[PDB]
RNA sequence: GGCGAAGGCGAAAACUUAGGCCAUUACUGACGCUUAGGCUUGAAAGUGUGGGGAGCAAAUAGGAUUAGAUACCCUAGUAGUCCACACCGUAAACGAUAGAUACUAGCUGUCGGGGCGAUCCCCUCGGUAGUGAAGUUAACACAUUAAGUAUCUCGCCUGGGUAGUACAUUCGCAAGAAUGAAACUCAAACGGAAUUGACGGGGACCCGCACAAGUGGUGGAGCAUGUUGCUUAAUUCGAC
């Protein structure tokens, strides 16, 4: 029911999540790897993120969307297959942005696994 | 990091924005000593000296 | 490690004029005896001619086309509980696997005589039953299920 | 890259404050180097009192792998890491190279002061690096910022295991710090450098029925034959 908006993709190094959102900030629909069939360690694959973005793009096509912002977030190899699927799904993408949670050198991160 | 005009010329430049974001963020997710911080910083600085010149 | 090796050339069968028939007559071969496997295959073709009246070449081509696999699963282990990677398979290997499956599922069934059992195998393959189409579809289902591994693989 | 004597110092401002470099037609006129004892500073961990606690995380609990795992992995998780006043005075507190001074090829950078002056580059005096001969070294290597040629002073060493242990002493509430042996034992040592092999669940490259692609085989039964074990008078001896 809304022409414009922002759809977010978070690419964790263990999972991926995509969430459509109204331009006001509130979300409209969202899917992820877990919502689909395969789960576990097999869900951190570029194919998983690609199909996750494909599903949300398809279900927002019936939701009546148009040119939409896109905020990639997180570190991981699945953040590009979602981009390609969004481009291939037939969307009206116009703007690309990056919204990583980049910190200034403040709080201490967890320890090195070794 | 907003930049996009029509289809792909901005995406080709997105790769560079992300790679460097990834490199800088990768050292804020594991903790190691300050001495090692400086040592790896100087080692990375040597690497630029070898290729970029 | 070695280098690529040459592949020999198969002569066409000089009665029915089809190389796939030669590949059948060589894959069903045992003991190295052409005069026996040839009788088996040509009696099977005669049986095809008699019941369900139809040119044997058409049934053969239909069965072979329905049996050829689209993808092939090749084992590539990294650690314990090894995972599989689907891989694309060339057309020559496609027909090789198809004819292998036809022959090997033919020589395991009821209807004791080899003639009738292989004739039923080829008839069922033409009619898309669970004889060998089921196995082809099972190994095809094993593909594109691990397709996440297939996309990023070597 | 800069500074500090060392530890260390990196968001912004204010106050206080330390030392350093260049030029000096100025001044005192040997007032200089080193330093036993002494004094001051001195990473982190730790301790006493009062606050603080977002994240992280010894100890601890649970889930995994393993034969075991009190470890590596994962989820929780206190002391602590933070601040105010003291105490502890140890580190690979490393340039494994004490301080002060005179002299000894050169080349390539870089930083500051000065003159010249659009930067760049000219050069002078300094600080910080690389390459490099005579010279030194057992070799690696150092080589004008010396491990070179020499002097002055201090500290320290005299085989290894015993052992930085024991006693005594001083300091500290504290864990400990400083100083620090001997009895016994070995002919060598968790000695140094370098050389050739061998090895690496270290890299790079290259072959083979090695893997991969198939065919047909053994381990399932009977039989032949050989071997091990047992037995008897020997079950001749060898091959493992």
């Amino acid at each position: 029911n809304v022409s414009s908006g922002i759809i977010h993709v978070s690419c964790s190094p263990n999972n991926t999540i995509v969430s459509a959102s109204d331009p006001g900030g509130n979300v409209l629909c969202w899917a992820s790897s877990g919502t689909m069939g395969f789960k576990g360690s097999r869900k951190k694959t570029p194919y998983s993120a690609g199909i996750a973005a494909d599903k949300v793009a398809k279900t927002v096509k019936e939701m009546g969307m148009a040119t939409v912002k896109l905020f990639v977030k997180g570190t991981g190899r699945g953040k590009d297959t979602a981009i390609r699927s969004f481009a291939n799904a037939g969307l009206s993408i116009t703007e690309i942005n990056e919204k990583t949670p980049i910190p200034h050198n403040g709080c201490k991160p967890p320890k090195r696994p070794r | 990091e907003v930049k996009n005009d029509d289809l792909e010329l901005a995406l080709k430049k997105f790769k560079r924005v992300s790679l460097e974001i990834r490199r800088l963020a990768q050292r804020h997710e594991y903790h190691l000593r300050k001495g090692m911080r400086l040592r790896e910083k100087r080692k990375i600085a040597q690497k630029k000296r070898r290729k970029f010149r | 490690r070695k280098n690529r090796a040459p592949k020999r050339t198969v002569l066409p069968d000089p009665v029915f004029n089809n190389t796939l028939v030669t590949r059948i007559i060589n894959v069903i071969m045992e003991d190295g005896k052409k005069g026996l496997a040839q009788r088996i295959l040509y009696g099977a073709f005669d049986l095809i001619e008699q019941r369900t009246k139809e040119k044997p070449l058409t049934v053969f081509e239909r069965a072979v086309g329905n049996v050829m696999p689209r993808l092939e699963l090749r084992v590539r282990r990294i650690a314990g509980s090894n995972y599989q990677v689907p891989t694309e398979v060339p057309q020559d290997r496609k027909i090789a696997l198809a004819l292998r499956w036809i022959a090997m599922f033919a020589r395991k069934r009821h209807e004791k005589t080899m003639l009738e059992k292989i004739a039923n195998e080829i008839i069922d393959a033409s009619n898309n039953t669970g004889a060998a189409i089921k196995k082809k579809d099972d190994t095809h289902k094993m593909a594109e299920a691990n397709k996440a591994f297939a996309h990023m693989r070597w």
